[PDB]
RNA sequence: GCUGUACGUAAGCGUUGAUCCAGAGAUUUCCGAAUGGGGGAACCCACUAUCUUUAGUCGGAUAGUAUCCUUACGUGAAUACAUAGCGUGAGGAAGGCAGACCCAGGGAACUGAAACAUCUAAGUACCUGGAGGAAGAGAAAGAAAAAUCGAUUUCCUGAGUAGCGGCGAGCGAAACGGAAAGAGCCCAAACCAAGAAGCUUGCUUCUUGGGGUUGUAGGACACUCUAUACGGAGUUACAAAAGAAAGUUAUAAAUGAAGCGGUCUGGAAAGGCCCGCCAAAGACGGUAACAGCCCGGUAGUUGAAAUGGCUUUCCCUCCAGAGUGGAUCCUGAGUACGGCGGAACACGUGAAAUUCCGUCGGAAUCCGGGAGGACCAUCUCCCAAGGCUAAAUACUCCCUAGUGACCGAUAGUGAACCAGUACCGUGAGGGAAAGGUGAAAAGCACCCCGGAAGGGGAGUGAAACAGUUCCUGAAACCGUGUGCCUACAAGUAGUUAGAGCCCGUUAAUGGGUGAUAGCGUGCCUUUUGUAGAAUGAACCGGCGAGUUACGAUUUGUUGCAAGGUUAAG
RNA sequence: GGUAGCGGAGAAAUUCCAAUCGAACUUGGAGAUAGCUGGUUCUCUCCGAAAUAGCUUUAGGGCUAGCCUCGAGGUAAAGAG
RNA sequence: GGUUCGUGGUAGGAGAGCGUUCUAAGGGCGGUGAAGUCAGACCGGAAGGACUGGUGGAGCGCUUAGAAGUGAGAAUGCCGGUAUGAGUAGCGAAAGAAGGGUGAGAAUCCCUUCCACCGAAUAUCUAAGGUUUCCUGAGGAAGGCUCGUCCGCUCAGGGUU
RNA sequence: GACUCGGUGAAAUUAUAGUACCUGUGAAGAUGCAGGUUACCCGCGACAGGACGGAAAGACCCCGUGGAGCUUUACUGCAAC
């Protein structure tokens, strides 16, 4: 996956659109990505062993990869990336 | 079938033998040998170059069906007796191969 | 990031580099050829050796122990040497499949002939044995003919010809010719040498080495010349078994251009409109809808530690070949042929050549022998009774990449789903049905009826008349409600005339209903003839019957035209 | 436990051999063969029969002819009344 | 475009077409809503084709050619579904009753008492066979020919020395 | 058992059906055609004259150049002797 756990992403397409986040979680066996504020989804919650208050809870869900854009940390826009061996250890870079 | 009536076949006699060393000849006529210039040599190896003959079956024979308007030199397996006076007559000669 | 499908909770591992992918290794219970003996499958019981535990029994590890064949060795009977037999060791096999392809052994009938027996179907199906990646065949005892060709195989033609045939039904070649592919060799024997066995007793007769292998005859044998690794050949035949190196390829992967462009619809943009861009990359797929520019990727360029294969190089191994003579000698014997009986050759005993099997007989062997469709002579071509041999050919359980004027869930494999399952059967064996929530579980918190199921709200979502057989949801079928008619009337049930009542249309001499009046015995099939008391259908839905290959003939069209056209390749 | 289908067993009936027996069941040859019955799916336009002869191991089949259709021909126009 | 003669039809011949699936090319509509499906009083000489609206919610027509698994109402057709009879036959040999109890609910379950049945059995053991059907605790969807709070049913744990 | 109540709940069959009688006609034996005669609508329990009723592609009969089984001094064969 070309965006990883850690990452700041901004949202290509998609309702939520134009808006940015972070990555908190990433499925590669169905590339998809749990990402901050994004896709937030109304859980309607009986009470159990936890959430034993029960609820209708606001929170993130994953949303697909490719609908999904990384960020330079530097420059804080949005970068295509490729990839780099710097000494012998590759990496990500922008363009 | 006609019923279990007789076949017509049935009905009548087989006739004949097919011969082995049967001849059968590959038949040029007159017409074609209009178009060459008087004086020349006909063959069977010019006659299959020209693409009027293919298959030499057993032997080049030249029947008088038609005219000849021209001399010629003709040379072939067999020769109708017609055909020999038709070439003489216009000049031409007659060589049996 | 991970601890599968497969949610779940619990507990945990991972950039001191996990899960994953590839290569090589290790481990690999028990059964099964199953092999230590047995056995009713996946169970039982052992022996011999070494070790181990126990106070010692009991118990535990590890190795070996099947049968047959060949081969050595040792023991060993009647029987006296000896052989049989017995034992040990070294090898080898055993069994399975791909329901395919081929070689042999054995070998039907239904059917067709409009019966039927010769014949056909058919050397098919089937049984069995052998195999191999191909097999089989194969280097002329050939095909042929006034002229020669030069091993086999496969294809096109010849040709549905020649012919076989109750001359019936039907069976049906071959060679020439043209192409693919190509390749040639080895023994036996005379003759030399050694060894052993007979003393075949001065001769054989067996095991190895050399020698030599063929038709104008060749060879042995005589000589000349060369030859001892100069050079050549090779595990695909020509002898056999190994080893390295280099390169290439396959089995993991890497890098890889260009728009988050604006705006409109929208639940969402990949779509519409206007601008750009990349392209050795506009293959495919995915992504909230149709994306070259979002993602994986593709084109292109790179790369493999390890293993496997192939191609070259080296090593290694092993290698007498021309000539002239022709005293003599050799050249595949219980075969070759023949008789009898059968079969295969297209060829059914036919005039029946050729090849093979069984049984009788039984040659010459180089001034020799065979074939040329009885046979004889002449001529021509050729050397049998011994063996090997790639390539072209056939097939596909499988692997990789891909294609389809192929199916799209009653189709397509029986099987798109845990299917050779469930189920049936004692058994062999038969053999199904069954796909779709949503982009994302966001899978309906909370309330009310109810014991639950199931509902009604609320809420999620674009949508729940998408709510766990969940996209769409036809018809039969079951019902609720209602506009018109109907309880003096029979009627293949409608049609035509038609009032009254009720609606208002794809607006046109409209719709629905129909008191009453006239006329009127379903559909199909088969029949001289059927409402038919002849047949078939409960209904509805799906599926379900003149097609394809090759050939003949004819019509039409097109192209060339006394010419036309190529087949294989 | 034995006898297995060209077979076996029968105090014998054509009795029995897994609800099957004048020759089991299963699988294959096999889509046996069927001059027999049944069935064979859309439309319109033009023309439109036959149920006869003869032969047939033939009689509810077939073959040829007669009868239908389509096309092209040819004229000393031959057809019909 | 005219004149003349015609225009019933089985087997059957001949012709022209409608429509379905796919392909190629051209050119198009389609989330501002495709195919499909439902309803209609439109169109054409016929097979058949449009339009509008609803439902659906992603693909499909048109044109000219081509190729076919090409059009069903019957095959005692094949598979699936649903009817009809029809609330019908049947509910599979036999003696139950009441009271208490449990429970949302009781002819049907549990308890008690009377009653009745077998008793060379309708008892007690045990082979073969079946293979968990045994016990306990929950449960009532389906099965049980009714019912069910129960079971040889379903779940989960145990049980064979 | 049947009958009524309550529970549960099939089947063979079935072209659609608003399914009278006499006489006649008719593929010669009509619920359905004709002509007349009867007949208000819907059922329940009972009977079985008809629907040439259901079941079972008549087993009688005939046909098929169909089959099997059996017999023999039918034909041709085979084993066995
Ligand atoms: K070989
Ligand atoms: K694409
Ligand atoms: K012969
Ligand atoms: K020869
Ligand atoms: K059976
Ligand atoms: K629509
Ligand atoms: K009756
Ligand atoms: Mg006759
Ligand atoms: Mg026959
Ligand atoms: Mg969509
Ligand atoms: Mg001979
Ligand atoms: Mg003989
Ligand atoms: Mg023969
Ligand atoms: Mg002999
Ligand atoms: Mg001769
Ligand atoms: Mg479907
Ligand atoms: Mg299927
Ligand atoms: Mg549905
Ligand atoms: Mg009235
Ligand atoms: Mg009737
Ligand atoms: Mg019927
Ligand atoms: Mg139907
Ligand atoms: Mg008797
Ligand atoms: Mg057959
Ligand atoms: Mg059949
Ligand atoms: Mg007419
Ligand atoms: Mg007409
Ligand atoms: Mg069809
Ligand atoms: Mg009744
Ligand atoms: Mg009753
Ligand atoms: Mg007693
Ligand atoms: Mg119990
Ligand atoms: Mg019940
Ligand atoms: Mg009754
Ligand atoms: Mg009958």
């Amino acid at each position: 996956m070309h965006v990883k756990k850690g990452d700041k992403v901004k949202v290509i397409t998609g309702k939520d659109k134009g808006k940015s986040g972070k990555v908190l979680a990433a499925f590669p066996k169905k590339d998809r990505v749990l990402i901050e504020g994004i896709n937030m989804v109304k859980k309607h919650t009986k009470p159990s062993n936890v959430n034993p208050q029960g609820g209708i809870l606001n929170v993130e869900a994953p949303i697909h990869v490719s609908n999904v854009m990384l960020i330079d940390p530097k420059t804080g826009e949005p970068t295509r990336v490729g990839y780099e061996v710097k000494g012998d250890k590759k990496v990500r870079v922008a363009k | 079938f006609e019923g279990g009536q007789l076949p017509l076949f049935r009905r009548i006699p087989k006739r004949g033998f097919t011969n082995i060393n049967r001849k059968e000849f590959a038949i040029v006529n007159l017409d074609v040998l209009n178009r060459f210039e008087d004086g020349t040599e006909v063959t069977p190896e010019l006659l299959v170059e020209t693409g009027i003959i293919r298959n030499e079956k057993s032997g080049i024979k030249i029947l008088s069906n038609g005219n000849i308007e021209k001399k010629l030199t003709v040379k072939a397996n067999k020769f109708s007796a017609a055909a020999k006076e038709a070439i003489e007559a216009a000049g031409g000669k007659t060589e049996v191969i």
